[PDB]
């Protein structure tokens, strides 16, 4: 459950990436790709390169729902709607890689808010990937 | 992986009682039915909107006793799973682009599925001889992945 | 999200197991212990050999609380509050544990209940278990 | 653990800027700030209500130095991890009770630390190499639990 502070903690340091969230995105989706290589097994179809215009549209799709995520953090779960639904019935990503991302979202988050990045604005954005994920996975079955 | 002589004897004593075609075809059709994403690598086997159909689909019988196949001639070689699996793996990895967490998954269900086949024979100790036998499989089948 | 067919097919699953709950949950628990030995460490002060009064004790416990989960499906986090806080606040057991515990009991149920455990029953109860350890887990932070 | 040479170098040139010191320290705070349920095994260490108190707290800045000057041996011998943590492995099963899972999760927040303090230094390849490290360490001291 995110607490005030907590969404307050999320508003700032979302508000900081502002204009970058989509390069955010991409690099995020590039340590997935390196760190873990499974996650690779759902993108077969895309060029996986480093500078790859393909993984950066893809990352810039993935920050923009996480900027929707963020505007309406008290009413995610239908905000997030189709989304949700695209990744139970059509994508079916197993449920463990949305812990790999979301890793790879903090470690680029940390990487380029060295002020705001504090201890407790790590935890409030490490809770709010989890309920991101959650609300991503909730149609599975 | 590592299995004292009473554990491999446990796993080879219960799997010669096994019928693998019909092992096969319920463990797949239940990963399916419980895990509905791994539906994905499917969707060419036709009709899979309920559990009967699932079930009774005779593609994915024949899936599952290809893979239970494998996976039955793979505890000749318990002592080399790494090298037995290597090339399966390589296609897992480079053609089927499988994620190896639905080896986890299939492991589970099959160890759910000898449980339902063979209620109390599948006492505690068999059941962690095979949980490691099948977390062996899972880890030699992913093993080629990059 | 527990469907009303998952529901249905919980409540009669868990009516059979009747009053074999306390020892299909100190089953389940042996079972854990020795296919997941990391799950010990949880238990330095028991006594965790085969039979011991403090595994079968707890079973019953255990088996209880899925008890009264299951007659009040419809409002678990109300149900199981106590339980949250406590596992949250005092016990504080990694939330990998939960899965580990919830597969041992699908294994017990599947070893018991050769005529009920079909495969959409079998789906039914997994997702049980994944909903009582979610309501379990959700006060960690 | 197996690393190709590019690795090893990303891994060691990085190590060479850390100040032990520094780095455990926060490693273990935010530890315990992110993933409360980690403060079980530190009941004895004073004030870890809020995350200020945590961080400024001395006994968690010298476990956080105890514990990464451990991890800095362990990088020495890389090709060696389970034999370098043997003898600790026993102790966090036998004597101490501490659940592998934690030094799981130690190492995703070591990762982090190192990202936060280095920014655009700790690049995806970098990242990459320490992220096999940190599972290796982490495999290496649940190896001797029974
Ligand atoms: C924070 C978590 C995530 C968010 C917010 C997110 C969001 C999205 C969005 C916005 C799309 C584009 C849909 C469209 O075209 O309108 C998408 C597509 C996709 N996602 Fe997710 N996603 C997440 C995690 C994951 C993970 C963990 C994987 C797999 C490792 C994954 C794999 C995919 C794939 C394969 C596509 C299709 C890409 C294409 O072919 O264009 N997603 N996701
Ligand atoms: C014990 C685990 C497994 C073993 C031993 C195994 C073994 C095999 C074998 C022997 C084949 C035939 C390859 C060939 O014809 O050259 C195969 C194909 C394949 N496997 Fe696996 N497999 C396992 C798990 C899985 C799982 C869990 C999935 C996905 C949910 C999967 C999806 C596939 C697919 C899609 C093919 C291609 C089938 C076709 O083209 O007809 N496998 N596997
Ligand atoms: C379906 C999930 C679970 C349920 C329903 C459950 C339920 C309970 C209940 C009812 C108690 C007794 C509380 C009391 O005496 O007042 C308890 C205690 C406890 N639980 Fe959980 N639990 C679950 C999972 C876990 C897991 C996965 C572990 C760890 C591997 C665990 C470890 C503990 C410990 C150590 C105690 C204290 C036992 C004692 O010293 O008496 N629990 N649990
Ligand atoms: C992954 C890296 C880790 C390494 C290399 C490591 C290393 C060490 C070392 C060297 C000691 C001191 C032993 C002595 O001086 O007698 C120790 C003690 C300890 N460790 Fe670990 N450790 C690690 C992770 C963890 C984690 C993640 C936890 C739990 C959250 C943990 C909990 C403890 C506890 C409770 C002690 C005892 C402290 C005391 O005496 O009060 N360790 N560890
Ligand atoms: C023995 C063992 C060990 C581990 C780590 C996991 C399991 N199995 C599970 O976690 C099964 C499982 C259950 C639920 C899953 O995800 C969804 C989205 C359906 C959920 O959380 O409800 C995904 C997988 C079993
Ligand atoms: C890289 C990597 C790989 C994996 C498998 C997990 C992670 N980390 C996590 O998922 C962190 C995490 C987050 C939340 C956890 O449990 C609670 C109950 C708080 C939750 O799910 O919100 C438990 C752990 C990172």
């Amino acid at each position: 459950v995110l607490s005030p502070a907590d969404k307050t903690n999320v508003k700032a340091a979302w508000g900081k990436v502002g204009a970058h969230a989509g390069e955010y995105g991409a690099e995020a989706l590039e340590r997935m790709f390196l760190s873990f290589p499974t996650t690779k097994t759902y993108f077969p179809h895309f060029d996986l390169s480093h500078g790859s215009a393909q993984v950066k549209g893809h990352g810039k799709k993935v920050a923009d729902a996480l900027t929707n995520a963020v505007a309406h953090v008290d009413d995610m779960p239908n905000a997030l709607s189709a989304l949700s639904d695209l990744h139970a019935h059509k994508l079916r990503v197993d449920p463990v890689n949305f812990k790999l991302l979301s890793h790879c979202l903090l470690v680029t988050l940390a990487a380029h808010l060295p002020a705001e990045f504090t201890p407790a604005v790590h935890a409030s954005l490490d809770k709010f990937l989890a309920s991101v994920s959650t609300v991503l996975t909730s149609k599975y079955r | 992986v590592h299995l004292t002589p009473e554990e491999k004897s446990a796993v080879t004593a219960l799997w010669g009682k096994v019928n693998v075609d019909e092992v096969g075809g319920e463990a797949l059709g239940r990963l399916l039915v419980v895990y509905p994403w791994t539906q994905r690598f499917f969707e060419s086997f036709g009709d899979l909107s309920t559990p009967d159909a699932v079930m009774g689909n005779p593609k994915v019988k024949a899936h599952g006793k290809k893979v239970l196949g494998a996976f039955s001639d793979g505890l000749a070689h318990l002592d080399n799973l790494k090298g037995t699996f290597a090339t399966l793996s390589e296609l897992h990895c480079d053609k089927l682009h499988v994620d190896p967490e639905n080896f986890r998954l299939l492991g589970n269900v099959l160890v759910c599925v000898l449980a339902h086949h063979f209620g109390k024979e599948f006492t505690p100790p068999v059941q962690a001889a095979y949980q490691k036998v099948v977390a062996g499989v899972a880890n030699a089948l992913a093993h080629k992945y990059h």
